């Protein structure tokens, strides 16, 4: 293949060059697991055991004896195909192209395969990374004109039946104010049994500028760590920026047993076996990737909003 | 690499074009022999 | 490659019938030099020597010498790349279009690949050689709508600052009046140091049926030729002198070097017609190949040729 | 038409036609008639110095 | 070829599963020759002798006679090639679409290659048989919007010049009635000396019902299909007398002799449903293919064919 | 060549319309020595 097929050559020798997408930052190891699906819809189950009644003492003989129950619980996660089509100059016509210190058409702003793929894959990893953190996909800032999505297809953000925490206009300058909403939504998340694990926090970059500030020689971040450690038995919390999101907060637990993301095995890009040529030197390539796969379980997200107005 | 040779085998179409190109040439060098004014 | 792409193998076989173009017979084997490219410009830089002062005079002790300079001359040559596409029937479909004496559909005008190739190509060869001449594109015997080429692309009839005369309309059956014009463009040719060379001359057929008269009372022993060609060899230290007939031109006689130093021709090799790999295909009969070829790649000095045009009107 | 400048994307290329002519030659098959003396009948158109009326 | 594509494997694997074509029922091995030609026609020439008037008494002198005049005529059959498009699955992308006991999208009606073309060539050869039985193309139970075809193409019940006999509509319940039709049509009949050959009918299924009822108080032993068998084999001379059953036929008996030298099926060697090598393929899991095949060739004699229709009226 | 004898190993589409054809002809010969009226 890779003496018949000069493309996929060039994306194997070319794959290590892109950089690992930042969304595992936002996850432990032990929560990601792949599925083997493209598009549709797969069932997890989720099995459960409970004790009906106090257990039975041995003494003597005994016939009726205290049972254990069994239950389950079914979820269903859609997963969609996407993809994208980029130009790029033909192998056999590069070497017309070959000038020194740079390879393409500058004037023309065409390039060779590899460079061409290296690129379209970082800028797909960017927008596979802000799916995953907001549940949205849009190539404008403001984040009008988005893609209409299947359901049970939600992000870190949009993902219902959690904690919703909103901050008033009127207080969208008053970290006191931030910080009595996050209470209140720390107070009201349910964890339960598991609830000995390590937290994410994520945070936009004006309210990361407002987290330094004196508290209100001690800062709000410090505060904010040590009310988490107060309900997560003294454990890791981590606190993380992102430019994804504005005037939004997002605190969840790191821990395999309530949130896990299930990603398809093919969700990074890959490029298509189709290539569109003609007579002339300008073919087009494509590539696809898989969006879906979060599931979680209910009050154990806390999402706090500061409205501006 | 020409195509009046039988024992160049063309791997692959630039390879081929190549020999094209070189099998012009030749035969322009062999008119310019062979031409007498 | 032979084994998969038959349209390459029957290229291969039938390059061969292919005649060679007759522009070669324009130029010298030391002018044509071939160069690497199918569309862009390409730049040639020509370096001098100049004397700035006498020699100086090696005796006893001497720090202070004569100085020799140079300097330098840039020349930018545009190349263009061009296709044709053309019809033929597909290679497993032969079969059911062979009869007795003759393979095709005759009442479809459809012929098998080597052959449509082999006549699209002839095609495109007599097209080139009249652009080498003429430096225009058009394939209209009127010369009108013409393709527009880049700068720097020209012909041996239209390469810019050279020698141009002109025979009026009333002069247009007197080769009198036809030698004045040549002998005057001939005494304003500048060859400089490289005047000691053969010299060529191309002429319509006309011109030429004119040209084999005897030498006007009509004289005898000598004809209007070997005139020219004594006229010639007294500007080119009486070196050879060839003629060629081409049905290309039209009351038009050409006459320059044939030496490497004041006229190259640098195609590209990529010049000639070569087939495209992308072959056109679908559910019929049908199928549509591509040929390619480059234009331009004409180099002169200035001054160098003389264009004599012969008026009708 | 004239070709086509190959540069960025097109698809859209002159074309070179091809045709075929069958020549055709005809051939007339024609007879004259002449009138003659019968073999037998020669020996009473002999002259002397010629055969014939 | 097999280690690069996967659609001729595919097809090589599941062509065993195609059914025969039932029309080899209607003909005997002797009846069917095969010929190499995809679209265009073949030719025979049959001459001909007739009395041009009564003949001349030879009586003292007489130089002005009746003459015997001679005729030549050329049959031409006519062939044409016809295609389909089906869409299906890709192979690389049927893992994704296999399911517990199944492969393909039933929401979407997506299949995979092999299914596709056998179920596309089991439709074409229906089509393919109601074509060689009624020589007519058409997708309508009305039997309107037909293809247009060439001239010289014709099926078992259009063939032109032959016995044709008509049952009233008031009568269609008169099995009487329609037995008078066709011993009729069976005295009109014109075998010539071939009359010695086994014998072909075909009935629909109301008539094949029809046939069981006793001859007519009524008989108690013979049928109306046993009184049939013997009126034909009184014209054939006693051969075998064949009979089918066909749902293609609405109320219409044909009957014919299965004779070589009256009737003849010509048929293409690619009449059959064959793939095309072109596969249409884009970025998506929809791929495309093409099934061709070949319509024509049936010749038979003047007035050999018995075709009764009942009226419905 | 036919498609009934599995040792016929095809070269090119060409050869293996050829034996669909001889397949098919070889069914029809079969279906007719099958065949009792």
């Amino acid at each position: 293949l890779f003496d018949e097929n000069y493309y996929a050559k060039a994306v194997a020798n070319i794959i290590g060059e892109v950089k690992d997408p930042i969304m595992y930052k936002w996850f432990s190891p032990d929560q990601i697991e792949d599925v083997d699906l493209q598009m549709g819809y797969q069932k997890t189950v989720k099995w459960d055991a409970f004790l009906n009644a106090n257990p039975t003492t041995i003494a003597n003989e005994v016939n009726t004896i205290s049972t254990i129950g069994f239950s389950s619980e079914v979820v269903r996660l859609n997963y969609l195909k996407l993809q994208y089509k980029f130009r790029h100059l033909k192998q056999t016509s590069e070497k017309f192209y070959t000038s020194d210190s740079y390879i393409g058409d500058i004037n023309n702003n065409l390039l060779p395969f590899a460079q061409a793929y290296k690129l379209a894959s970082s800028e797909i990893i960017k927008l596979i990374n802000h799916f995953v953190l907001t549940g949205t996909v849009s190539i404008q800032k403001d984040g009008k004109n988005q893609k209409r999505l299947l359901p049970n297809m939600y992000g870190l953000l949009n993902m219902p039946e959690q904690i919703k925490e909103e901050v008033a206009s009127g207080d969208k300058d008053k970290m006191d104010k931030i910080f009595e909403k996050i209470e209140a939504g720390l107070s009201k998340l349910e964890l339960g049994d598991e609830f000995s694990t390590p937290m994410m926090v994520i945070v936009d970059p004006a309210t990361s500028l407002k987290l330094v500030k004196p508290y209100a020689c001690e800062k709000w971040e410090d505060v904010l760590i040590q009310t988490i450690k107060a309900i997560n038995n003294r454990e890791d919390v981590y606190i993380e920026t992102s430019n994804l999101l504005k005037h939004k907060i997002l605190i969840y637990p790191l821990n395999s047993e309530l949130i896990k993301f299930k990603p398809s095995k093919y969700m990074l890009p890959t490029p298509n076996e189709q290539v569109d040529k003609d007579s002339t030197d300008v073919a087009h390539s494509y590539i696809d990737f898989v969006l879906g796969g979060l599931l979680a379980t209910r009050k154990t997200i806390l999402q706090v909003n500061i409205k501006q107005s | 690499a020409s195509l009046l040779d039988s024992n160049f085998v063309p791997i692959n179409f630039t390879e081929f074009v190549q020999a094209i190109s070189n099998t012009y040439k030749q035969r322009r060098i062999q008119f310019y022999e062979n031409l007498k004014r």
